[PDB]
């Protein structure tokens, strides 16, 4: 009769609805993505209004229970993942100029094209026809005409569009109870309710700024080994204490100096032995290859995947009548279905990316017992560090020597080992520094402090001290730098990369310590430990149900961001860094300028 | 999806052992009268299986 049994008959309704109703349009759109033809993309039209109308309406009518006298936590935290309204608090007219605009800028970083001084009948666009110049090209004159070239071309128009963007952003913020759009974005960080949980929105922007503390002497010994080891090929134009070049990097935007790896290598000599070329001698196929990986899955104590798992999931490329949009995906369809897209090939990238995705499979049914709402995580991040850890754990090489892929005569050696740290160093401390000043850079944006007539004054400086970055020309205040990503193109969320990375190494050390492993925290595995992988499987049944710091402290016993993992990871690799950089210049100052 | 398949899901009391109810009354949450009609705090107390 009273709020409380109210609000549970109105969430059992929108349960019983939602659960079918939603199931009918994950179904449609795997069959597209997986048949895309012409009939699919229309029938995606009527799937979609009729959910989201359907979702609009129970959200609406989700509003006369009051939130104070719900006592019992799950029921409000439905409630409240039920009173989110989005971007409905908007006018009509001005949510139609806000989805105009975005579908613009979407349409405008789609199209664009590079004009050269030389012959200009060629065209080089988005197509990786473009990117090769930047990651594969060893010269100069062409990486950085194409990234003038594409700030130039496409980055006078973006600067119109999101200087409406942003006040509209800003404003369907405050129609939401928000300060501005960086605090609504903050907003999923926060949680309310606990004894002794509660975390708090501003409270992590403190949990970043000294996070990006503990990393300043690797990334500084870092940047200058990398500095030292381009000197070779650019003994006239990289500055010895300068700060590096904006362009010649392993990136458009630097963000991955994953190409750097073959200019910068400690011993160009070692074989930096894969068995790649082995799977082919023995016989191996696809089918296989995800037999091994759902074989190591339920070595751990997981439970075994369903029958129809293997028969709904394409896992080798269609003959012939089909056609796949080539990209791995791993789609919940609903009422207990579960399916993985993606091509299959015999290597042992393809072999990662198997086992990034059947981490996600197994996060995915390991929360099947939720009322529809709190099948999510608690934060944005939890969906990504499953991956990543059981990637990590299956490349070790004692776990390639389990199945025979390695004959029994090299154990290991320090070279290689060496050669590994650097080569997996250069993806993440390489992109830490430049997400967390872009992140920086938009909360300063949204919330106020850049004025509209300085934002090409401060995007530019703090790449120059918290990156170590230098523009190698002049940029004024007409271009618009920050909007050519394609994730800043569209509402994206890029916060989540930055703290992702913490999970994928909080997790593994407390995954490590329970396994009775006393080595490397980079040479230890959770293979054949059934005590060290039922952790995972216990937290992995809240979801968003509980708070993010309970989760946590239940898993790696840290309330909190505590992170240091990296340090005991990479620690020959900065043992080596810090040898190595003596008779040389560490850091860098913002006063240098290459032109 | 069958939807043939029904069964109760909101109901007054419990059932009493051996007992059956095929009854189409709406089942009325809040504190008003539903009038016949399927409005607020009223919903239909049978539902598919699919
Ligand atoms: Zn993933």
């Amino acid at each position: 009769s009273l709020t409380e049994e109210n609000a549970k008959t109105f969430l059992n309704n929108f349960n019983q609805e939602a659960e079918d109703l939603s199931y009918q349009s994950s179904l449609a759109s795997w069959n597209y993505n997986t048949n895309i033809t012409e009939e699919n993309a229309q029938k995606m039209s009527e799937a979609a209004a009729k959910w989201s109308a359907f979702y609009e309406e129970q959200s609406k009518t989700a509003q006369s229970f009051s939130l104070q006298e719900i006592q019992t936590p799950i029921i409000k935290r439905q409630l409240q993942a039920l009173q989110q309204s989005g971007s409905s608090a908007l006018s009509a007219d001005k949510n139609k100029q806000l989805n105009t605009i975005l579908n613009t800028m979407s349409t405008i970083y789609s199209t664009g094209k590079v004009c050269n001084p030389k012959n200009p009948q060629e065209c080089l666009l988005l197509e990786p026809g473009l990117d090769e110049i930047m990651a594969t090209s060893t010269d100069y004159n062409s990486r950085l005409w194409a990234w003038e070239g594409w700030r130039a071309e496409v980055g006078k128009q973006l600067r119109p569009l999101y200087e409406e963007y942003v006040v509209l952003k800003n404003e369907m913020a405050r129609a939401n109870n928000y300060n501005d759009y960086g605090d609504y974005w903050r907003g999923d960080y926060e949680a309310e309710g606990a004894d002794g949980y509660n975390y708090n929105r501003n409270q992590l922007i403190e949990d970043v700024e000294r996070t990006f503390a503990e990393i300043k002497p690797l990334y500084e010994h870092l940047h200058a080994y990398v500095r030292r080891k381009l000197m070779d090929t650019y003994p006239s134009y990289i500055s010895p204490t300068g700060c590096l070049p904006a362009h010649l990097l392993g990136d458009m935007w630097g963000r991955f100096w994953t190409n750097l790896y073959p200019l910068t290598v400690p011993f160009a000599q070692k074989p930096n032995i894969d068995v790649t070329d082995a799977m082919m001698n023995q016989g191996w196929d696809a089918e296989r290859i995800f037999q091994e990986a759902e074989k190591f899955f339920v070595s751990v104590g997981l439970p075994h995947m369903t029958q129809g798992f293997w028969a709904n999931s394409m896992l080798t490329e269609p003959a012939d009548g089909r056609k796949v949009v080539c990209h791995p995906t791993a789609w919940d369809l609903g009422h207990g279905d579960f399916r993985i897209k993606m091509c299959t090939k015999v290597t042992m990238d393809n072999f990662l990316t198997a086992h990034h995705e059947m981490g996600h499979i197994q996060y995915d049914m390991a929360y099947a017992r939720q009322p529809f709402l709190l099948r999510n995580g608690a934060n944005e991040g939890f969906h990504e560090a499953v991956g990543e850890i059981m990637s990590l754990s299956a490349a070790t090489p004692k776990h390639l020597k389990s199945i025979g892929l390695l004959p029994s005569d090299f154990q290991e050696d320090s070279e290689t080992e060496i050669n590994f740290l650097l080569k997996q160093a250069l993806t993440i401390v390489g992109t830490l520094p430049f997400t967390y000043m872009l992140e920086k850079w938009r909360w300063m944006v949204f919330r106020g402090e850049i004025p509209k007539e300085q934002w090409m004054k401060k995007w530019w400086e703090m790449k120059r001290e918290i990156v170590g970055v230098v523009e190698p020309l002049p940029h004024d205040e007409t271009y618009c730098d920050p909007a050519s990503l394609f994730h800043v193109s569209n509402d994206y969320s890029f916060i989540r990369y930055y703290t992702r990375t913490i999970y994928q190494f909080q997790f593994q050390e407390a995954l490590c310590q329970a396994a009775k492993y006393n080595g490397s925290l980079h040479k230890c595995d959770i293979s054949n430990s059934t005590e060290a992988g039922q952790k995972l499987l216990k937290m992995l049944s809240l979801g968003n149900s509980e708070p993010w710091t309970k989760a946590l402290e239940n898993v790696v016993g840290a309330r909190n961001m505590d992170v240091k993992p990296l340090l005991n990871y990479f620690q020959p690799l900065f043992d080596w860094l810090k040898e190595q950089n003596r008779n040389s210049f560490v850091g860098w100052n913002t006063e240098w300028s290459p032109y | 999806g069958n939807y043939n398949y029904l069964y109760r899901l909101f109901r007054k009391s419990n059932l009493k052992p051996f007992e059956r109810d095929i009854s189409t009354e709406i089942y009325q949450a809040g504190n008003k009268p539903c009038n016949g009609v399927a409005g607020f705090n009223c919903y239909f107390p049978l539902r598919s299986y699919s």
